[PDB]
């Protein structure tokens, strides 16, 4: 059965891509600490910056895992 | 240390940076400035004006409940310490350039 | 020895950096105001250290032209 | 059944390009929450610029989602 | 057991993506480190921005065990 | 058929070269945020280089593009 | 028993996630180092952000070698 | 015929080198936002500069894609 | 015997987790380096903290190489 | 033929090392369009140095196409 | 012939681990060069800190290169 | 067969590692750049630091192709 064995390695390889994601998803973390850092007086104001950049690069994380639950699953 | 001779052609700043600089051979905590400050023709009352010394001691008098000074974000070239060295020196020169314009016409 | 910027690794403190650039800048005006500013350009005092009370040597400072751009 | 087993493994590592574009949308979505921080009355054209940007770096992740679907299912 | 071995090549694929969402927690504790010594009268308050991020970027990080459980046993 | 399976694990791989624009593009833009929060009377100048930037990044991306299609169907 | 081979071939790709676990800790060490430098006085403080921080950037590393004893060991 | 089934592989793997250059040119084209954006009476200056390094880091790109063409006909 | 042929390729890709240990090993004594240059009073005190990050970044160093010695040793 | 089909698959794998090199010239002339921005007074002493930088980073190009220009003809 | 065959692929995949040390390295020396246009009277001792975090930098190298020359030559 | 296939491969992967060095020496040049454009009276004293770490850099530029021709000739 060497096309489930293929869906295995392929899906297992697809979601690599969430470690880039989970890079970038830190530096943005990152610049929501060290941001806030600078002027607390916005800090309420950032954690909306964050919160909106975390839905929109949780997308990508969502994109690849996509194609996971794609191949696994049809 | 005495300083004469001062107010006879006219008084600038690149003189009272001199003056200022013979401050900082000596190194204290502190700067205290006396002067007569220029209220009216009349009225000429006495300043005691003083500038404190970077991180020997103005950094430790903005310790209250934290500090005062991290509030600002510092575009310096070099760290906190120096840009606050470059900054009580700048501090102490216009401070007595205006003393000794303020008691020049007082 | 020190720690800073590059005046101050040379032994040159900061109103004397900071007048330098200012003499510099007063040179290269129009002479209707190079002229004017040239009556800010000048220092005349003299400081004489006090040790005991009474005497000491004294130092007297005559440049028109700016700070001493020399190590002192 | 091996074309149809290659299909899912070099669907696989197709999409491992969403991992840059993950890496790119939070350094952007760091750089306006470092932005905003500084002046932050121009915050509202730094989001024009950040939703410039993000809709150019996902542009090129569904370049490579169309090549992921043109190896799956084409 | 070839469809069974496929299973486990595959899950060390996956694990490829705890590589980068701990380098996005190493940058992100490590921007607290840099903001709490800015200011460090906010010094808890960004360990409240900190715990924020890294429980949101444990997001991914639960999202690629998700993967893990789905390969190994399914 | 081996050579038709062969196309497509060889295209998935040669579009994993879109993650490295994909990440050139968000540092890109990121710098526009952190050029435009700097210096925001130069700010829509700076898209002007921007833009310039991100076409030559792309440039990159359908020399990619130029092999995925090399490979899948030529 | 090309299970068992399997085993060894799947547990030694799952750890390159230690590899983003080391290059985010030292990231985040090393802003304890540029923390420690801007601050001194603090300094005792950031030690017990950069010790909280490797007890929370090692939870990735208890969730790779969770996934390494759960191939050579299950 | 695997080496006509092997060109495919090993020229789609070739190109992973246009993710580098063109990760390269991001940071090399955002300075180009940096850069001008601290010193704008230069601003079209650094352009040169910058298609200076452009005329020299597509030599990585035509050096990745001549051995891309010397697999795929040579 | 493919059964210690998968060792040999699997201990292999066990310690590319040194690449990244080595990427934040760089990183960490790059800002003793930097961070000594800022406070020199407490630049020995740095080295205190350079090696105690030293020691915990390598701790997962010494994680990786059992678990490349419990796939050829074990 | 398979002596013949994997010295194409090797060929093409070596050369993502040319990747690194890459965003190597595309950091190290971003260095100089931030470097010659920060004193035009060096800006042609700068050019100097990137081009002593370019063509020793290239020294890890011609060294990684040593073997891509071996392994394919020898 | 596989266990003569395996231990060369495995072993070209093992010494990966001299990027991520070279790239760490390459940091450290650029840190060094950094670091000295800070604070140039305390120069030749921070390359003490150079060359000792070359070292223990180093202190990976050769432990990924004993896995290169073990299954080489057990 | 497979033994002298195999030296084609593993010769492949393992010069690789060039492209941290090429990385490496990309931030470490373009810190010569960046640290001779702010102190500029030592630039020929940096030179001295910078070409120190290009040869204790390529080490690993040596190490690794010490390792590619005992994949070849080994």
């Amino acid at each position: 059965s060497v096309l489930a064995a293929s869906k295995m390695v392929g899906a297992g390889c697809a979601t690599i891509a969430l470690a880039g994601v989970g890079a970038g998803l830190g530096v943005m973390f990152g610049s929501l600490i060290n941001g806030a850092a600078r002027n607390p007086n916005i800090a309420k104001q950032l954690v909306g910056y964050a919160l909106l950049g975390f839905a929109l690069t949780e997308s990508i994380a969502l994109f690849s895992l996509l194609v996971v639950f794609l191949i696994l699953f049809a | 240390l005495a300083i004469a001779d001062t107010y006879k052609v006219r008084v600038t700043f690149g003189q009272a940076s001199l003056i200022v600089e013979e401050l900082i051979k000596h190194n204290p905590q502190s700067y205290q400035i006396l002067f007569n400050k220029f209220r009216s023709a009349i009225s000429f009352k006495p300043t005691v004006a003083t500038i404190l010394s970077p991180d020997l001691l103005e950094k430790q008098l903005e310790d209250v409940t934290g500090n005062s000074l991290d509030a600002y974000d510092i575009e310096a070239s070099h760290e906190r310490s120096d840009v606050l060295r470059d900054l009580t020196e700048f501090h102490l020169g216009v401070t007595l350039y205006n003393a000794m314009l303020e008691n020049n016409c007082s | 020895a020190p720690s800073g910027p590059f005046y101050r690794v040379a032994g040159m403190s900061y109103l004397r950096y900071s007048n330098i650039c200012a003499d510099l800048l007063r040179n290269v005006l129009k002479e209707p105001f190079k002229a004017k500013a040239q009556a800010r350009q000048a220092i005349h005092f003299r400081q004489a250290p006090y040790v005991d009370g009474k005497a000491g040597a004294s130092k007297v400072y005559e440049l028109e032209n700016g700070i001493p751009k020399t190590a002192n």
